[PDB]
């Protein structure tokens, strides 16, 4: 198990790890985060109690280098810091736990949550997204912008998804016009999986990492790619029966793991009663169809 | 975006223009068979493609061949249409080409716009005006092409005869839509006072009669009678 460790917490905030959160007082002796369970991807995040404008965070691998967040009274946020001092490190943590200043990561055993949310992201792929390459963990925001969102503005700001657009030359090939537009399966396989991603692995990824962002940081952007991933799948007749088990499984535990009360701001009427009940697709999403008829009636 | 009354001067502007209208495209008639089932027998259609600034028609004849163990006709019609108007834009020259295309009905939006990907600079719109391109084939000799056709072919005609050597373009899609209007609310009577009068005739290469200015008034009241006339039957006013 990993550790973050907070020089201090000088602002109230609140304060995500993955899909938990607690709050912290202005000048409460908090110290960090501890038991971080290894081998997945993290996401730490925030949101200032005086300011609730700009939800922010931070994607790392505690496998990828020793992680650290320091408070800047200049830009006024945490910030994530790599610290190369190994041993300066440990005995930073060590004294820090020894004082019980850190919560601990508050993994139920049974609980497959998180695995299940981001068993397709990487953080290589990640810093691929999101491009800042003299650090190892990658910044997201509410405000950030997507390449798609800019073409319709500061590049170095973005959030590199994958370009989708079902009119658009890319998508469509010249004399299979019809064709293509009602059955996207040529943009699906050919475009996007042997073309783009490589694999129906690397594609998961992305709209995992797409969904997280929306729903932790309201990311208006990341949720339109979301969206626009399922609705890729679902609009095609020809999809590997593989990868429509596992889009089932994918979005079951997203749509369980949707906090109710966002789910007017995180679930697309017109693309879901597409995906679910007019779609190629519409009777390959049994888990999904059950929980969202279940759980959000209204939205169908 | 929309075409409506606001902009409507903008039809008869410079910028090349075509409206689209596919309403004539897949036709059938429906009948029984011997076990008592329905089923359809599609006629010859047409692609409506006007200039309404130069009256410039391009009517496609769509042969009821292009239909033969096809499925889902009334989908593949729309893109049938948006097929063919793709390829009469590319065959003809640049400064030929249009700036916009006005759709009649909403559904040619996205198979014309897929169509036309590789023109990303002409304008595809819909319309809010009700305009009554249906009734092309309530003109003769247009119902005469249609119907003889054994292939497909594109004939080329102008809509206005010679109006504008005396009349504008405004003045004359005018002419144009009430005269189809009336074709459409009672083809009967419309035809009736377009011909009623042996001594005005239509010439060879045109299409309505050769009627005088005074004349074409006199019509254009008789016409608009005819409307107000089956409004009053149609409504009980
Ligand atoms: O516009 C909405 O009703 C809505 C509702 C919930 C979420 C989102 N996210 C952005 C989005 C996703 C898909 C298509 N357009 C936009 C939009």
């Amino acid at each position: 198990m990993n550790t973050v460790p907070f020089t201090s917490a000088p602002i109230e905030v609140t304060i995500g790890i993955d899909q938990y959160s607690f709050n912290v007082k202005e000048n409460q002796p908090f110290h960090g985060i501890k038991d971080i369970p290894i081998g997945h991807v993290h996401v730490i995040h925030f949101q200032h109690a005086d300011n609730s404008s700009m939800r922010y965070g931070y994607w790392f691998d505690c496998r990828m280098g020793n992680f650290y967040i320091q408070y800047d009274p200049k830009d006024g946020l945490y910030k994530m810091m790599e610290e190369r001092d190994g041993a300066k490190f440990e005995n930073i943590v060590h004294n820090f736990k020894e004082r019980q200043m850190m919560v601990s990561y508050p993994k139920i055993d049974e609980d497959d949550t998180w695995y299940n949310l981001t068993e397709f992201v990487q953080m290589d792929k990640i810093r691929k997204i999101v491009r800042k390459d003299e650090n190892q963990f990658s910044y997201v925001d509410s405000s950030m912008t997507t390449v798609q969102e800019n073409e319709l503005s500061d590049p170095a700001h973005s959030l590199n998804y994958t370009v989708i657009n079902f009119k658009s030359r890319e998508a469509i090939r010249p004399g299979h016009e019809m064709e293509d537009f009602l059955d996207k399966s040529y943009y699906l396989n050919t475009v996007m999986l042997q073309g783009i991603f490589k694999n129906s692995s690397n594609y998961f990824g992305e709209l995992q990492f797409a969904f997280l962002n929306a729903m932790f940081f309201g990311n208006y952007g990341s949720s339109l790619q979301w969206h626009a991933m399922i609705e890729l799948i679902c609009s095609s007749a020809t999809v590997p029966k593989h990868m429509l088990d596992k889009l089932d499984e994918i979005l079951y535990y997203q749509i369980k793991t949707l906090p109710e009360q966002y789910s007017d701001i995180l679930l697309n009427e017109r693309v879901w009663n597409i995906c679910l009940y007019s779609s190629f697709q519409k009777n390959s999403l049994h888990n999904t169809e059950k929980i969202m008829e279940n759980k959000y009636p209204e939205l169908l | 975006g929309a075409m409506n009354s606001s902009n409507y001067a903008e039809l008869f502007n410079n910028d090349i223009k075509l409206f689209v209208d596919d309403t004539n495209v897949y036709r059938v008639t429906v009948h029984k068979t011997f076990e008592g089932n329905v089923a359809t027998k599609a006629i010859n259609g047409c692609i409506f493609t006007l200039n309404p600034k130069t009256g410039h028609l391009f009517l496609k004849i769509i042969h009821t061949s292009v239909w033969a163990g096809q499925k889902r006709l009334s989908q593949l019609a729309k893109w049938k249409t948006a097929e063919e108007v793709s390829a009469l834009v590319r065959s003809l020259p640049k400064e030929e080409q249009p700036k916009q295309i006005i759709v009649t009905r909403k559904a040619m939006l996205d198979p014309l716009e897929v169509h036309m990907l590789d023109f990303p600079n002409i304008a595809i719109r819909p319309t809010e005006l009700r305009l009554p391109f249906s009734a092309a084939m309530s003109i003769d000799k247009l119902s005469d092409v249609v119907m003889k056709a054994t292939e497909p072919q594109m004939v080329l005609f102008n809509i206005y005869d010679d109006w504008l050597d005396r009349i504008s373009s405004y003045t004359a899609f005018s002419r144009l839509t009430l005269l189809l209007r009336a074709l459409k609310t009672n083809e009967e009577s419309a035809k009736m006072i377009l011909l009623s009068d042996p001594t005005i005739t239509i010439k060879s290469y045109h299409l309505w009669p050769s009627f005088t200015d005074e004349q074409w008034i006199t019509i254009e009241s008789q016409m608009r009678d005819l409307i107000l006339t089956e409004y009053g039957r149609k409504y009980n006013v």
